[PDB]
RNA sequence: CCCAUAGUAGGCCUAAAAGCAGCCACCAAUUAAGAAAGCGUUCAAGCUCAACACAAAAAUCCCAAACAUAUA
RNA sequence: ACCUCGAUGUUGGAUCAGGACAUCCCGAUGGUGCAGCCGCUAUUAAAGGUUCGUUUGUUCAACGAUUAAAGUCCUACGUGAU
């Protein structure tokens, strides 16, 4: 076969190249679609890659049905007026409609799942970036999980998944690993994953993992920013987007090395600052009587950074990072 | 239909009859048979040695105490030469007849803890028991002479 | 006494009598208990009707049939009566109906523990 | 290498000649891999069926995840899929020649062991996930140890010896009584009525 | 011997733990 | 209540009771463990 | 049989227990060595739901069955007696063993009722002749009861 | 509950019910439930006298009562 | 309701057939006759 | 409630291992460390010391302390700072039975630790087992 | 069903990892307790356990009526 | 390729609708990541109801405005001797 490194070749171009070169012709769209189909394992991923495929099926409809024509039509005087190609196109449209309905249901279910994490006010950091730039490795380094398996191949992660981690402020932050983005690729392919990628929209912060070591890091930045704008992420979130330069070992921001684990502590510090300024969490000192379970309530509903106890007054001043909702609850519960 | 089918193929009625007639018949057993007719010895020696060596014996129901409370009671008992022993009733029952203790049969039921000694600090032990108004002193038998609670009180006094 | 018939098993609740008025949505399925509470003669009438031969004489036979829910019978029918057929099922006796002689005759099969609350 | 080995989708040298679906390789009792070898527990096939690479992946992943590599070892007792199964294009009318090779399977006959486990462990530790695998297998299957396998074989022998039925499928088929060979198959003379297609009736005597 | 049965109990607890690892 | 062909006790407080002709897994500490056959 | 009597006097409620007269097994069982009452008195397969004279001997005064550990019945006969008791109660043959304590319910005469009347759904769609939904009658636990008829019992109607 | 007194004579039989009642009521969980609630296990037919916080007495003569029945009555009177 | 697809007794989905005690007894009787035939042919 | 810690007598304010863990119940860290330092002055300095603090519901401290740990004590006796990795074949120090007896003399005397058995064997066996689990060989 | 003290928070490991993140050993005290089989803990703590003690659903309207006990 | 080619008239729409429930709404109930409002899921319920328009023959589909909802189907792709 021949892989023509073009975003997408038109039908006449594909036909002419096939006839001339006597072999199958693949473009960036087809190759990326093939790898997506191969790597997809979850039902959600399979559905999303099916939606992504739909344009390919429409393009290859004529070739995929050429073996079913049987020369029947326009002379059989009874039956629905639909011709062979009309029926095939109708079937393809019905399949696409089924896929879109299923994806809408999936989006509803994802919102249902997000309900709880939103209610409990877990800060959410969506790790986005170019394909193979180290998002999964960085999330593994931050969270400490071992089940995370950063592969070497492209588009390894096809599922939007949330992993919890701890910041230096003892605050628990939920990192959302997402699908990587690629340049010179049809926007529809990635946008077919919007059902699962809407978790990025509801994120409190976004972390762009720049593969600085890569020669075309600037082009990768342009591609990922354009892809995010196409995905229609909130403008405030895209503005607040933080950047981390991964793979710094190979060679205003925080340079980090996920595998070696070099700038992780710094990155965690800036992430802490970002989540404080984004989630509306106030780091404040609060004086509480050492009785009535106020201290335990503060522990369970907020991150108690430290406790300085005054036994003379039998009280304690707690430096705590408390959200507005938690602060209101505390003020009402313990006047 | 092929010989091997993904489903259980329907058998020809004669084959079905053959399979039904050649079914396994279990042997009926006429009348149902259902309604026709180291550590232990180590503690045996332990109990024999305890009974022989100890001069005075008593028993109680030290089960209603916490771990720490039982430990403290054990400490106070070890302050004297008295030793507290725990042994199963299942194997203590034969020991009464083995050692010829007929009057001791209706004393060891349920939880039972022996209080074996030779020098009676029963006065101070009863004093300790008094501040905890439970865990009653239970009948014992000193030197082959059964003593009731009043007997222990008189002996203490 | 057709009101006092007895079904074996859970037929009172499981047995369903089906009919259809003919009009759309006119399918009526009524349990045996409901049909009995509605009409105290329907159960026996339907049983006899289903057991009679399915020919043109069946309705004449049913006309000859007479059913009465309770002990009361019309005087003319009573005067017509000739013979009383034996009841197909012998009614088992209740403990209250068992005589002391029979209770004494039946042996006690086990010695209950004396110290049992029962 | 205690953990269960990976199984390839198709033989490295693909088969070129399409071959007939000889269902006799599923039909009847199994004559190979019927006894334990370097192990104490296994999954016994109480029926006939074809194992796909999907079934192989299920077995491998489940057993590998649920086993203890430092105290348990597992080994395949079934070869990698080799028998080619051909599927025609969807919407194809009958005729036009045999279809192109689509997948590879491995025939399994009733009475065969599919996976065998051993090591410093007892049955109870492994029977759980072996039964999970067996229930998810395409054919009836059961997690069986050496002791339990011998127990069931001896129970079958005891039932055969002490059956009170004067008439046995073996006797009637062999003697052609009632002319039942007109309704039976030549294979039935050896199956003795305990096998019907791919299904193995174990209670059948 | 007390220690004999202590070791036996330890081994039985180990066997129970191994069996219950999956349960 | 979720209809389940196989009924499993999901915690210590689940109890099996046959009511109205079918089995039920009832639970008070975790009502979400409630199951019907 | 012991009975617990509680008396409220003043504000000091007392409660004691008195052992009343207890029945004794009739002398000379026909088949000694029987491991349980039924197989001892030669009644393994010769009693039915309507044999109240037999069932009541294993009945709590309010109708509940008595435990195996007390009755002495083997497991199979205990199950048979329990099912026969349920059938007798549903048939109305035990009018003096009613639940302790009522609005008027319709009086539907029954007998040989396997299931509770309030738990069986109507058979609205009886299946085809080869898959008919049949109505159970009697209990399968009594399938081995001595059959004096040439045809076996029909447990399903 | 205010006070619970248990009296029995072991050498006389038919004392298992009262002895088990003692071993259960004196259980550290029960006593910790109400430290103020005072137990007195006297010994010398067998009886259990429970004086409640409301000045109400429950007298259980455990000669022919099982420990389960005695405990159930005790709990019912606690509920009041 | 209660349809057998296609024709009864021939297709893949046939009407179920069940052996009665009568049929079992008939087959057993014939088997006994044939066993006696074997005995008398064995000499 | 009882709170258990193995803090070192040297550093009385390490931070995380005491602050957050003790603050949940409600503690006076200043008083706690003052009392712990008083105990450190009473005993040798620079050695781990198990604590048996019980936080009463009345919000008061009753600190109970006893002998040093066993692992660090044995390592110091055998001249070891960091324990062996394998601990089944690795060994860094050897301790004689006489030394084991001598150290045990001042071991079975604590209340909270419950090491109160009259027989010498009961405690010598325990310490020998601890040493065997650690990378220490029992000479003769 | 009852019940649970404790060498010690076994070492290394790691910020700490304390039966429970991983590796090595897995001894040992109390009559009785795995250097811990599942929860839970950032880590602890708290929970247990082991140990003592005593089956299904589709579209006109279900589909003979019924029946468990009289001798093959 | 089993009935029908000495005809079983054809896709949609109008009209009238019959039926199933695998329920879209209205009814009752369990769970919930059910604080409340919105919801999601499941059991039971088919008595009643389930809109009007632009484009397109559209059955469908996109869009506008509504609704408590604008249900999935079968009925000769119900219904051309209407
Ligand atoms: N040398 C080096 N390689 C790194 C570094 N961070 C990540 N990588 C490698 O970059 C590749 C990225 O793998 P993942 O992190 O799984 O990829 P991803 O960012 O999730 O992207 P997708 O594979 O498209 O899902 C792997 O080969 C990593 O080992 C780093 O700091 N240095
Ligand atoms: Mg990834
Ligand atoms: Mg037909
Ligand atoms: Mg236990
Ligand atoms: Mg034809
Ligand atoms: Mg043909
Ligand atoms: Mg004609
Ligand atoms: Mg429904
Ligand atoms: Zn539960
Ligand atoms: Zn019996």
């Amino acid at each position: 076969c021949v892989f023509l490194n073009v975003e997408r070749m038109a039908a006449p171009t594909k036909k002419e190249l096939e006839a001339a070169w006597g072999v199958e012709v693949f473009d960036r769209f087809t190759v990326v679609l093939h790898i997506f189909r191969c790597n997809a394992r979850t039902k959600e991923a399979r559905l999303q890659v099916a939606l992504a495929e739909m344009p390919l099926h429409r393009s290859n409809l004529k070739r995929d049905v050429a073996h079913l024509y049987r020369g029947v039509g326009s002379r059989y005087i009874m039956g629905s007026g639909e011709s062979f190609m009309q029926l095939q196109q109708r079937l393809l449209r019905e399949k696409e409609a089924k896929i879109r309905k299923a994806l809408d249901r999936l989006r509803k279910k994802r919102h249902l799942l997000r309900r709880q994490r939103t209610r409990r006010e877990f800060p959410v950091i969506s790790v986005v970036g170019y394909t193979n730039c180290g998002k999964t490795t960085l999330i593994k380094a931050l969270t400490g999980d071992a089940a995370i398996q950063p592969r070497d191949q492209l588009f390894a992660t096809l599922d939007v998944t949330a992993h919890a981690g701890t910041l230096p402020s003892r605050m628990t932050v939920l990192y959302v690993d997402t699908i990587g983005f690629l340049s010179q690729l049809p926007h529809g392919l990635i946008e077919s994953f919007s059902a699962t990628l809407e978790d990025v929209a509801h994120s409190d912060l976004i972390l762009h993992v720049r593969d600085v070591s890569h020669p075309e890091a600037e082009l990768q930045k342009c591609s990922v920013l354009s892809t995010l704008r196409g995905l229609q992420l909130p403008a405030p979130l895209l503005d607040s987007m933080v950047e981390v330069h991964n793979k710094v070992d190979l060679v205003n921001v925080v340079p980090v090395s996920a595998l070696r684990g070099h700038g992780l502590q710094e990155l965690k510090a800036e992430l802490d600052a970002a989540v404080l300024k984004a989630t509306g969490r106030q780091i404040l000192t609060l004086r509480v009587r050492l009785a009535g379970a106020q201290l335990s309530w503060l522990y369970k509903e907020a991150t108690v950074q430290e406790v300085d106890v005054i036994p003379e007054d039998g009280a304690a001043d707690v430096r705590v990072i408390i959200s507005n909702s938690a602060y209101g609850k505390f003020r009402k519960l313990f006047p | 239909s092929k010989a091997v089918t993904r489903h259980r193929r329907v058998m020809h009625f004669q084959r079905q009859k053959l399979m039904a007639v050649t079914e396994y018949i279990p042997p009926k057993p006429a009348i149902h048979p259902s309604c026709l007719p180291g550590l232990i010895r180590l503690l045996r020696r332990e109990i024999a040695a305890v009974f022989q060596d100890n001069r005075m014996i008593a028993v109680c129901q030290n089960v209603a105490l916490s771990a720490e409370d039982k430990l403290l009671m054990r400490h106070q008992l070890r302050k004297h030469k008295i030793l507290m022993k725990v042994f199963p009733n299942q194997v203590l029952k034969p020991f009464l007849e083995d050692s010829k203790y007929q009057n001791l049969l209706p004393l060891f039921v349920g939880h039972n803890m022996l209080l074996v000694s030779e020098e009676p600090k029963v006065k101070e032990m009863v004093r300790i028991l008094r501040t905890v108004p439970f865990l009653p002193l239970l009948g014992g038998c000193i030197d082959d002479t059964i003593l009731s609670r009043q007997g222990f009180i008189n002996y203490s006094k | 006494n057709t009101r006092h018939i007895a079904f074996s098993g859970n037929k009172w609740e499981q047995k369903v009598y089906s009919s259809h008025t003919g009009y759309p949505g006119g399918f009526r399925q009524v349990t045996a208990a409901q049909l009995h509470l509605r009409d105290p003669v329907a159960i026996v009438k339907l049983a006899i009707y289903g057991m009679l031969p399915k020919n043109l004489h069946r309705r004449t036979m049913m006309e000859r049939l007479h059913l009465f829910p309770d002990e009361y019978i019309p005087e003319d029918i009573l005067k017509n009566l000739v013979e009383e057929l034996p009841q197909p099922r012998k009614i088992p006796k209740r403990l209250d109906e068992y005589t002391q002689e029979e209770i004494d005759a039946f042996p006690r099969l086990w010695t209950p523990p004396e110290d049992y609350r029962l | 290498k205690p953990k269960l080995r990976f199984i390839e989708r198709a033989p490295l040298v693909p088969k070129v000649r399409r071959e007939p679906k000889n269902l006799s390789d599923i039909r009847g009792p199994s004559t190979e891999a019927t006894e334990f070898t370097e192990g104490n527990f296994a999954i016994l096939a109480l029926g006939g069926g074809y194992l796909h690479w999907g079934h192989f992946e299920m077995m491998r992943l489940t057993i590998n995840r649920s086993m203890d590599p430092k105290n348990m070892f597992a080994i395949w007792r079934v070869p990698a899929p080799f028998k080619p199964i051909t599927r025609k294009s969807v919407g194809h009318r009958m005729g036009g020649g045999k279809g192109a090779i689509d997948h590879y399977v491995t025939p399994v006959k009733a009475g065969r062991l599919v996976v065998e486990m051993g090591g410093r462990c007892e049955f109870e530790e492994v029977q759980g996930f072996l039964d999970q695998v067996a229930h998810k297998l395409p054919f009836a299957a059961k997690a069986v140890s050496r002791g339990t396998l011998e127990k069931m074989r001896k129970d079958q022998e005891e039932r055969e010896r002490n059956n009170q039925n004067p008439w046995t499928f073996e006797r009637i088929a062999t003697a052609n009584m009632l002319g039942i060979r007109k309704v039976l198959s030549p294979y039935d003379l050896t199956h003795k009525g305990k096998y019907w297609g791919k299904f193995y009736m174990p209670k059948r005597v | 011997s007390r220690e004999y049965w202590r070791r036996l109990r330890k081994q039985n607890i180990w066997r129970h733990n191994r069996l219950s690892k999956n349960k | 209540f979720k209809n389940k062909t196989v009924l499993k006790k999901r915690c210590k407080d689940c109890y099996l009771v046959k009511r109205r002709g079918r089995w039920y897994v009832y639970c008070k500490t975790h009502p979400r463990h409630k199951q019907r056959q | 049989f012991r009975e617990v009597v509680e008396t409220q006097e003043g504000k000091t409620t007392i409660i004691e227990g008195r052992i009343t007269a207890t029945p004794k097994e009739s002398p000379n069982p026909p088949n000694p060595s029987g491991q349980c009452p039924i197989c001892r008195w030669n009644l393994k397969h010769k009693y039915n739901y309507d044999d109240v004279l037999l069932l009541s001997q294993f009945i709590r005064p309010h109708g509940g069955m008595l435990p195996r550990k007390i009755t002495g019945l083997c497991q199979e006969e205990h199950r048979k007696i329990e099912e026969c008791v349920k059938m007798a109660h549903r048939a109305g043959l035990l009018p003096n063993h009613r639940p302790r304590l009522p609005k008027s319910k319709p009086q539907l005469n029954r007998y040989l009722t396997r299931w509770a009347p309030g738990s069986v759904k109507p058979i609205y769609k009886k299946g085809p002749r080869w898959n008919r939904v049949r109505m159970p009658v009697g209990s399968p636990l009594l399938r081995d009861n001595v059959c004096y008829s040439r045809t076996p019992w029909k447990l399903y109607h | 509950v205010k006070q619970v007194r248990v009296q029995f004579c072991p050498f006389e039989k038919n004392v298992e019910s009262t002895r088990t009642f003692l071993q259960t009521v004196s259980s550290e969980k029960v006593r910790s439930t109400n430290l103020n609630c005072s137990v007195i296990a006297d010994v010398r037919e067998p009886c259990v006298d429970v004086l409640f916080g409301d000045g109400h007495r429950l007298i259980m003569r455990g000669a022919h009562l099982t420990a389960l029945e005695m405990l159930t009555a005790f709990a019912s009177h606690i509920r009041a | 309701r209660g349809r057998i697809p296609g024709r009864q007794w021939i297709g893949k989905h046939r009407r179920p057939r069940f052996v009665s005690l009568r049929a079992k007894q008939n087959m057993i009787r014939r088997l006994e006759i044939e066993a006696e035939n074997h005995y008398w042919l064995s000499m | 409630g009882v709170i258990r810690a193995i803090v070192r007598a040297g550093l009385a304010m390490p931070g995380p291992p005491l602050g957050p863990v003790l603050g949940q119940r409600g503690v006076s860290i200043n008083q706690f460390c003052k009392e712990f330092n008083e105990r450190t002055k009473d005993i040798k300095e620079g050695i781990p010391l198990p604590t048996k603090i019980l936080v009463k519901p009345d919000r008061t401290f009753e600190i109970k302390i006893g002998q040093p740990t066993v692992s660090y004590f044995l390592k110091a006796a055998a001249g070891i700072e960091k324990g062996a990795r394998q601990t089944g074949k690795e060994v860094a120090g050897l301790v004689t039975l006489k030394h084991v007896y001598e150290i045990a003399r001042i071991k079975a005397q604590d209340e909270a630790f419950a090491l109160q058995d009259v027989p010498l064997s009961s405690v010598v066996r325990s310490i020998i087992g601890s040493a065997r689990s650690l990378g220490i060989r029992v000479v003769k």
